[PDB]
């Protein structure tokens, strides 16, 4: 028999830092690198599946998920984690259609799955999710990419990345993302930014990545990868 | 072998070695208890207890370390004796839902199971502690045959041809081995598990002890019962005069 | 739900938590009340608003019934929780029972739900002490006060916050006959113990006056300054 | 179990809240976010901390949000708790709606958010939202409001207020040159961008670094604007061309 | 069965109920009234089953009450009607609902004189003039003939004498009392009663 | 000591520190006896008085017609416990109309007693009892104490210097299976009166007996009507 | 840090012993059980002379025959106070009898140690009552007067004193007391000794005094009735 | 900075500096205090599980000593760490199994029971009340749609699907092992699997035990129904590989 804590395990510390999600940041930039860039025809969310070893089935797990047809994920930091909250986003964007019969706009997804991870920074008896979320999305005819981090937080942009190397990958899509980008332009330019944070060679069972259109949300096939990997 | 202030106070929480502490010293107190026998023979299955006389104001037969927790099943406890008798009552209500559910007499691997269950539920919270003793499981049927288990603090079940808790679950396991128990008829080898009690037994640390002791085979018609005080008697005679 | 024990005794035998809420009304505004013959009123203080702030948002007299006030001392906040709490209440003594609330009862109901408040798994004693103003039906006038630890007393003349220690002794040497004789120097005698302990100025006193009859009445910081020209005129003479 | 509590809902000797206080320490490191109240109208301008080349601006606004018909709120701390609490300030001024039929006065709403902050001080044992909040509006009894919010749950009318980084500065500098009961909107806003530009880090001030709402009466309707990029550039350019006109 | 009226003229609210407290056969009362203060400026006239009409009058008018408390000023006839509204309507499709059928007239320093209609189902609706209980039915077309928007309060009151006799003369029930009051600019006057 | 604020904790020795230190209230309170004949079981519990203007506690509670009871430790938890075996003596008769045997409903404690062991935030139980009841099974002397463990006994003594009654009974415990009612309250009495400093012996204001059997129900005899027990003494010796 | 429910190596509860001293802070109550009736007195320690008189109420009212005399933390106590009123009106209405001193003393005895953190209600006590109290008053038993504390724990005494000074007056009543002594000799021991034990002169105002006697109801003494008893010094 | 630690971080399941979460590491090192190997590999047209069976005495039941089981007809498992720990994520398994077969009406695929046991397992991560479960579970069986399956849960809540896995003290040894045979691509039968798995304990432990000694678990296209080997069957294989 059981009866969770009711305390925060959030606090604030003298310095007005809450310290718990800046350690819950540290667990997201210590992950996987992942880059999402928005390309005026489309979004693209590209990211390292490096299993690092020959035994692991490559086609088995994914980090590059579906939403809806509209609507796609991926993550830096805890794999665990990230699987409640696509979950969770799964099921918001289900309520959603059925009160509405409209496909959710990217905006409202993100803000209702950025106030799940707000109770968890607030809630009694558990800690903060150790992920930060890249949401991409197509409604009315537009591309959306999103951020969402521990905090509860949640960002647009043009063009990002986060994990490992997020500092140098961030720098380099400042000099090399220009705005109005065609779709399969913005695929190079994001296995690009994740060349930079790489260490090895790259195939295409090493990374996994992820486009939206007005056509809806898919992950590209193994084949479609190695194509672009010249 | 323990460690101090922070990872051995709560069983929701992990020793750096990967140890849960809480099960352990809840592994203690039966180590420290006295020692409970109970040995599979060809025919069934015999329990033997050293139950120490604390004052000899109490009664011939007070703080019986013997259970029936249903019929066919018979229980030997070794431990805190209040958490003991809770297990005794978790067992019985669980052999009792069996038959209610299914309509006939719980097989005892599955009763066993059962418990181990409810015991390792104790291990895992801050809001709980662990059950401080560990308890054996003997039955017999001319389907299922003779059947030993024994059940420890963490939730481990496991059967048995010969198995013994408390001080001198050594001393007593090596008398054990000695036996051809898988070719004995249970009348025997109750003479034996009398005087193996008598052996592991320290008349010189402990004051002194009463002998308890259980049936359960086929002279018993698959019923768990006492042995009678004739029989035990012949076998504690047994145990004193072949301890020379 | 939070099921802790926030308030609990000491070795000593002492409520700290009880005791750090008194520690938080002392760090509070200055407040005076005073039962006249004929009127009551009371008077609050420490004002200091920045004169850049709206200054009918902060005040610290309010009505909790047609013929009961209160002012208080402590964190303002939580003040806010039992002034509206006593006043739902006031409405309920009303659908309960034909009769509006006596003095006494809403003084044992406030003071009730701050001892609730000591003794209560997972909240903490709330911060203020209250000076509770009315009359009776009958018409004999009435004041109160409680704190923290839930005990109340009908008082003559009271003060608590900052510079209550000083006020009260203030009041026992200047609480007569000769003071209370006329209902304008009640008042005067609010405004001077007033004066008496806050950065002088008669434009960070707001002050209530209820006659037994009579609806509440808020002053005009006019009419209070015409009573501070009544002390100034009658200190440098006196 | 209470091994792991960090009892946030407890008194300290000295009779004051720690976790309040150390939320207070949140805000300062914050957005400096200012309310001016004028005769004609009030407004909100708040910096902004969201800044890069490579952020795609898909809101109207990332400090300023419309509550209400006739009521707007800036904010100052953790975003997500902002979040939150603005959330709750919608749902709170459309019941009010719903039960009456007439909009919610600004007092009433501000407080009743207030009395949420203030309770998560007392019992329940979490954290206390870690912002503060200016509300502006208008109401049929008291016109033109400002308003704010602490996280000890406490609130205040203000004429002209601060809160965030600077906080201090800041309205000391309103407290010279804010002119009561003569403010027009006009001499509000240059008073906004001059006590801003004082205020802030990067030094210049810029368009994409400020965010600045007015709330007007205008033809018997409540009529609240988050202003465009070209209208800031000339508030901005209007301070600067005043900067060099300073010497002589 | 009783009986409620208003008239709202141009700057003024005259009401109108009658004094009889009835059970099964006989007259209880000479001299009830079933008026309630909710405001200086707001009366509700309730009407209906037995123990739910005052339950019901006295709750809406202390919730009235405590808002003025907690905000130094008072609900306006509009608000105040729309809250007893909601009241109503959220214990209709429950257990256990109120049956009352009242009348709310009030003066708003804004929007003027004001006459709210209300049904037992809670139905809201704004008129220059309306009656309830079964009286209704032979004075409402009395008030439909002689109302013009511009009427006098010397007129009104005529016109509700008009009314009342109606209910003398035509009438089953004995109804020879009725409370009489006005709302205005000044608040609520307790003017003579009409006897009969 | 960390391994001893809470009973959910075990100690590295592999014991429960907050059991132990619940036993010792039992030790704390004054003696009382328990011991049975093959036709009857008394009860013998010494009163205590703080001061000689106080009166003396109650020792020995009902139960039931056929069991009584003798508390030794904190009173509350006698009083919760008393209260749990009389409402399920009443279960039982209310149910089966025949009394509840002893056996099980020491079982009963034995099962609710450990409950609150095993629980964070519980505690033990700070009182043992002796149990005298008639039954089928003839008479009953039970033990229980803050640690859920119970015992059957022919005799028993528990609380202050209980140890010195405890080796009185061990050498007369065969006496007592042919003895008359009269000589084996004699026998309790005696026990009791080994806990006693050499300068104070047993007085009528401060002994209480409880005898249950074959003859009558659960009787308590306290001033007047504990006299005759105590007369025909045979002197306190050394 | 520890738990409201932990016991001492001694063997008893923290929160029970520190409130326990608790009562060693408040002012000092006197019982005296005569056998034609019960006294109850107390000083009201007055902070300061804008207090009014009759404000503080440290002896109450529970029944018609019973009174109860308060030490400790006031507040705790008029909390146990409302419950004990509410067990005799209760009584009353399941059985239409008064309450006997002991039972009422009992019912107050069975909130004693429910108190707690896991395992509870949302609004189950957190800790005990800082408060000791004298239940005096007249059933068919005679006139009776009882003790109670925060350990729960309850007795009968001929005559008690609790507060600040409790072994002071426990000492003087000690020296002082037959069991045959009068009312009138009862209430003049208890104001005699409670001048000695207190840092006050003894007013008309200073104090309070209660009598339950078999013939009248408790009764609460008036200003001009207690001059006549302080007549006698 | 590798390794730091502040506050409880290392007793219940928060953030470290670094944003471990040391309970969870603890738990894995929880897995080799069972003090025993597990491996598993896969062909092309079976799954095979292997594990060492070590019996004390002969005063254990030896039939009842085993850390293979059933789950589903067509799913089995191998577990690894604590035994009692070990058999309630068993319980567990056929709960969920069972489960989904009554809400959606066909046989839960082995990557599903996996994710469903990762799932609760993440639970234990998050909330504070609870320790990890200090055991390891790898799953095999057949998809009637995308061949043989070889899947692994963690305490972490980590899961994955394997050409080849092991699990327990001689984990990392052992996978280093399957590496060298994976490179090499040979005819991956039934007996080539089998064997693999066998000849990969016999190694990195280096005993060449008796039927006796291990335990053996199958399952194959031909026949999906999950198998333990008993002594004389696994006896044929170890004199199949001394050939
Ligand atoms: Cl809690
Ligand atoms: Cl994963
Ligand atoms: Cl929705
Ligand atoms: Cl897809
Ligand atoms: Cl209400
Ligand atoms: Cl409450
Ligand atoms: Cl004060
Ligand atoms: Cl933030
Ligand atoms: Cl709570
Ligand atoms: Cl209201
Ligand atoms: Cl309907
Ligand atoms: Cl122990
Ligand atoms: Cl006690
Ligand atoms: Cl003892
Ligand atoms: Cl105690
Ligand atoms: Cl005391
Ligand atoms: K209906
Ligand atoms: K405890």
């Amino acid at each position: 028999a059981k009866r969770g804590y009711s305390f925060s395990l959030t606090t604030f510390s003298p310095s007005g830092k809450l310290v718990q999600i800046e350690y819950a940041l540290a667990a997201v930039a210590g992950g996987a690198p992942s880059v999402g860039i928005k390309a005026a025809n489309g979004v693209v969310l590209a990211t390292e599946k490096k299993q690092k070893s020959i035994l692991y089935d490559e086609r088995s797990v994914h980090k590059v998920e579906p939403i809806t047809k509209h609507i796609g994920l991926v993550y830096s930091g805890m794999g665990p984690d990230y699987r409640v909250l696509v979950h969770r986003a799964r099921k918001l964007a289900q309520q959603y259609y059925l009160v509405y019969q409209e496909p959710i706009p990217t905006a409202q997804l993100v803000q209702r799955v950025a106030s799940v991870m707000q109770e968890y920074t607030q809630s009694g008896g558990v800690r903060p999710f150790g992920v930060s979320l890249l949401i991409c999305g197509w409604n009315e005819g537009r591309p959306y990419l999103f951020q969402s981090d521990p905090s509860g937080a949640y960002f647009a942009w043009k063009a990002t990345a986060m994990g490992k190397n997020y500092v140098n990958g961030k720098t380099f899509l400042e000099k090399r993302y220009n705005e109005d980008l065609e779709l399969e332009d913005a695929i190079h330019t994001a296995i690009l930014t994740l060349k930079e944070s790489f260490e090895g060679q790259m195939t295409e069972d090493n990374i996994e990545v992820g486009i939206c259109n007005e056509a809806g949300f898919r992950r590209l096939t193994p084949t479609e990868v190695r194509d672009y990997l010249a | 072998s323990s460690i101090g202030t922070g990872y051995d106070l709560s069983a929701s929480t992990f020793s750096p070695d990967g140890r849960v502490f809480q099960v352990e010293y809840a592994m203690k107190a039966v180590e420290n208890s006295s020692t409970a026998i109970g040995i599979r023979c060809k025919d069934g299955v015999v329990f033997g207890v050293e139950k120490l006389v604390l004052s000899k104001l109490y009664e011939e037969g007070s703080n019986k370390r013997l259970f029936n927790v249903d019929r066919h099943v018979g229980m030997a406890v070794a431990g805190l004796l209040a958490d003991a008798r809770s297990l005794a009552d978790i067992a019985r209500e669980e052999a009792s839902n069996f038959r209610s559910n299914f309509g006939y007499n719980i097989p005892l691997k599955h009763l066993a199971d059962r418990v181990a269950m409810y015991v390792h539920a104790y291990t895992l919270y801050s809001a709980v502690r662990p059950f401080g003793c560990s308890f054996m499981l003997g039955s017999y049927s001319a389907n299922d045959g003779a059947q030993l288990y024994m059940i420890d603090p963490s939730g481990v079940s496991y059967g048995y041809w010969g198995c013994a808790i408390g001080k001198a679950r050594q001393a007593a396991k090596t008398e054990i081995e000695k036996l051809q128990m898988k070719e004995m008829t249970c009348r025997d080898v109750v003479k034996e598990v009398a005087k193996i009690i008598y052996i592991v037994h320290d008349e010189v640390k402990d004051k002194a002890f009463e002998l308890e002791l259980s049936w359960v085979g086929e002279l018993t018609k698959g019923r768990h019962e006492i042995v009678p005080k004739d029989i035990r008697e012949e076998a504690e005679k047994y145990a004193k005069e072949s301890l020379k | 739900s939070y099921d802790r024990a926030i308030t609990v005794f000491s070795p000593d035998g002492h409520l700290f938590q009880v005791e750090y809420a008194q520690e938080a009304v002392k760090k509070g505004s200055t407040a005076v009340g005073v039962r006249g013959k004929d009127i009551v009123v009371l008077g609050v203080e420490k004002k200091s608003v920045a004169k850049l702030q709206d200054e009918r948002t902060v005040r610290k007299i309010c009505a909790l019934d047609d013929n009961v006030c209160m002012a208080f001392a402590g964190l303002t906040a939580d003040a806010r929780i039992v002034i509206n709490r006593a006043r739902v209440e006031c409405q309920s003594h009303r659908l309960t029972v034909e009769d509006p609330v006596t003095v006494e009862y809403i003084t044992r109901y406030i003071a009730s739900l701050k001892q609730r408040y000591t003794q209560s798994n997972g909240r903490r004693p709330f911060g203020i002490s209250a000076l509770i103003v009315g009359f009776d039906f009958d018409g004999t006038p009435r004041l109160y006060q409680t704190d923290p630890s839930g005990t109340y007393h009908a008082w003559k003349a009271n003060a608590i916050g900052r510079g209550a220690k000083s006020v009260r002794e203030f009041l026992e040497k200047n609480y007569t006959d000769d003071a209370i004789e006329t209902d304008d120097l009640t008042i005067k005698l609010v405004i001077k113990a007033l004066l008496e302990v806050v950065q002088s100025g008669g434009k960070n006193i707001e002050l209530a006056v209820m006659r037994r009859d009579q609806p509440l009445k808020i002053l005009n910081p006019e009419e209070i300054e015409k009573y501070v020209a009544e002390i100034e005129k009658e200190k440098e003479e006196n | 179990s209470r091994r792991y509590d960090s009892r946030t809902t407890i008194f300290s000797p000295e009779g004051r809240l720690y976790q309040v206080e150390y939320a207070m320490e949140a805000i300062g490191h914050a957005g400096t976010c200012l309310g001016i109240l004028a005769n004609d109208g009030v407004l909100l301008a708040a910096e902004r901390r969201n800044i890069h080349k490579l952020l795609d601006e898909v809101f109207f606004s990332e400090k300023i949000y419309k509550l209400n018909e006739d009521m707007a709120c800036s904010v100052a701390g953790i975003t997500s708790d902002a979040n939150v609490l603005t959330n709750e300030l919608r749902l709170i001024a459309q019941r009010y709606l719903l039960q009456y039929q007439e909009p919610i006065p600004c007092e009433q709403l501000v407080t009743a958010l207030c009395d949420i902050k203030q309770a998560y001080t007392q019992f329940g044992g979490k954290r206390p939202f870690g912002v503060s909040l200016l509300y502006i509006g208008w109401d049929k009894h008291y016109g033109f409001q400002l308003y704010q919010s602490d996280p000890s749950g406490n609130y205040g009318g203000w004429k002209a207020t601060c809160i965030g980084n600077n906080s201090a500065a800041a309205v000391s500098m309103l407290k010279q040159d804010y002119k009561e009961g003569e403010m027009t909107l006009k001499s509000a806003l240059a008073l906004a961008v001059k006590v801003l530009n004082k205020t802030m880090d990067v030094s210049k001030l810029s368009a994409e670094k400020v965010e600045i709402a007015t709330l007007t009466r205008e033809s018997g309707k409540t009529v609240i604007r988050v202003l465009k990029q070209k209208e800031v550039e000339q508030l901005i350019k209007k301070h600067e061309e005043e900067e060099a006109k300073a010497e002589r | 069965m009783e009986y409620l009226i208003g008239i709202q003229g141009p700057d003024y609210v005259l009401v109108a109920s009658d004094r009889v407290a009835a059970s099964n056969i006989v007259q209880m009362k000479d001299d009830h009234d079933k008026m309630f203060k909710m405001s200086e400026k707001i009366l509700l006239l309730c009407v209906g089953e037995a123990g739910d009409t005052v339950q019901f009058a006295e709750y809406i008018q202390k919730n009235v009450q405590l808002y003025k408390m907690r905000n130094g000023y008072e609900l306006s006839p509009t608000a105040a009607a729309n809250f007893t509204r909601r009241n109503l309507a959220d214990c209709l499709r429950s257990r256990t609902p109120y049956h009352v059928n009242l009348l709310l007239a009030g003066y708003d320093e804004h929007e003027g004189p004001a006459l709210y209609y209300m049904d037992y189902l809670a139905a809201l609706a704004k008129a220059p003039f309306a009656a309830h209980g079964y009286g209704a039915f032979l004075t409402l077309s009395i008030l439909d003939r002689y109302y013009t928007p511009t009427i006098s309060r010397e007129r009104a009151v005529e016109l509700l004498r008009k009314c009342l006799e109606e209910l003398q003369k035509r009438f089953i029930l004995n109804l020879p009392t009725f409370s009489v009051r006005v709302i205005d600019k000044d608040g609520i006057h307790n003017l003579e009663n009409i006897a009969f | 000591n960390q391994y001893d604020n809470d009973v959910t904790v075990w100690s590295p020795q592999g014991r429960i520190h907050q059991i132990e230190y619940a036993m010792e209230a039992v030790k704390q309170g004054s003696a009382t006896v328990g011991l049975k004949s093959k036709t009857h079981a008394v009860l013998v519990a010494l009163k205590r008085a703080q001061s000689e203007l106080a009166a003396h506690q109650k020792k020995i509670l009902h139960v039931d017609n056929h069991i009584g009871i003798s508390i030794a430790g904190l009173t509350a938890d006698a009083r919760l416990l008393c209260n749990f075996m009389r409402q399920e003596c009443l279960d039982s008769r209310f149910v089966f109309d025949r009394p509840l045997p002893v056996s099980r409903l020491v079982s009963l404690i034995g099962s609710k007693t450990q409950i609150p062991t095993q629980r964070y935030g519980r505690r033990p139980y700070g009182v043992g009892l002796l149990i005298a009841g008639y039954d089928d099974m003839g008479p009953h002397i039970f033990q229980t104490c803050p640690s859920a463990n119970y015992f059957d006994c022919r005799a028993m003594s528990i609380g202050a210097r209980s140890q010195s009654a405890r080796t009185y009974l061990e050498r007369h415990m065969s006496e007592f299976m042919e003895c008359n009612l009269d000589e084996l309250v004699k026998h309790g009495l005696r026990a009791l009166r080994e806990t006693l400093p050499a300068e104070q012996d047993l007085t009528t204001k401060n002994v209480s007996i409880g005898i249950v059997g074959k003859d009558l129900e659960f009787t308590i005899y306290d001033d007047d009507d504990v006299s005759p027990f105590l007369d025909g003494l045979e002197e306190r010796p050394q | 840090d520890r738990g409201v429910n932990t016991f001492s190596p001694e063997g008893r509860l923290f929160q029970v012993e520190y409130a326990i001293e608790a009562i060693k802070l408040g002012s000092t109550a006197i019982g005296i059980q005569t056998s034609e009736g019960v006294c109850l007195a107390v000083e009201k320690r007055i902070t300061s002379p804008l207090m009014e008189p009759s404000s503080i109420e440290k002896i109450v009212e529970i029944d018609a025959h019973i009174g109860c005399a308060m030490s400790g933390l006031i507040a705790d106590a008029k909390t146990l106070i409302d419950k004990a009123r509410v067990e005799t009106q209760n009584h009353w209405f399941t059985y239409n009898e008064t309450m006997t001193v002991e039972s009422v003393t009992q019912a107050v005895s069975n909130l004693a140690l429910q108190f707690g953190e896991e395992d509870a209600d949302p609004g189950a006590m957190s800790r005990p009552f800082g408060v000791a109290l004298l239940f005096g008053g007249v059933d068919e038993k005679g006139p009776q007067l009882f003790h109670m504390d925060p350990s729960g724990t309850f007795v009968q005494c001929d005559a008690r004193a609790i507060g600040s000074a409790s072994e002071g007056a426990q000492s003087s009543l000690q020296e002082v007391y037959h069991k045959s002594m009068t009312l009138k000799e009862a209430i003049k021991s208890s104001l005699i000794i409670l001048k000695q034990v207190m840092e006050e002169k003894l007013n008309a105002t200073n104090i309070e005094l209660a009598t339950v006697q078999p013939g009248q109801n408790f009764h609460m003494f008036t200003k001009e009735e207690l001059e006549e008893v302080i007549k006698d010094i | 900075s590798r390794g730091s630690s502040a506050g409880f971080d290392r007793h219940i399941t928060i953030f470290s500096p670094e944003g471990r979460l040391y309970q969870v590491e603890y738990a894995f090192k929880a897995i080799n205090q069972g003090g025993l190997t597990s491996v598993a590999v896969r062909g092309k047209d079976c799954a095979v599980i292997v594990t060492q069976k070590k019996v004390p005495d002969k005063l254990l039941d030896s039939s009842t000593v085993t850390h293979l089981f059933k789950i589903t007809e067509s799913i089995g498992c191998v577990m690894t760490g604590m035994t009692a720990d070990s058999r309630s994520q068993v319980q567990r398994a056929r709960y969920e199994a069972a489960n989904w077969k009554y809400k959606y009406g066909y046989e839960i695929p082995v990557d599903m029971l996996c994710k469903r046991i990762a799932d609760i397992s993440q639970v234990y991560t998050q909330n504070a009340e609870m320790r990890p479960l200090g055991c390891c579970m790898i799953l095999i069986g057949i998809d009637e749609e995308q061949g043989p399956q070889v899947y692994k849960c963690d305490p972490a809540g980590y899961y994955c699907g394997f050409k080849a896995t092991a699990a327990g003290v001689k984990q990392t040894e052992s996978t280093s092992f399957l590496e060298k045979k994976v490179k090499k691509k040979f005819d991956w039968t039934f007996e080539q699997t089998v064997e693999t798995a066998i000849t990969c304990l016999s190694t990195v432990l280096s005993i060449d035990f008796k039927p006796s000694e291990i335990e053996v678990g199958v399952v194959t296209v031909e026949n999906p129904k999950f198998r333990i080997l008993t002594e004389a069957e696994i006896d044929a294989h170890l004199v199949a590989l001394a050939e």
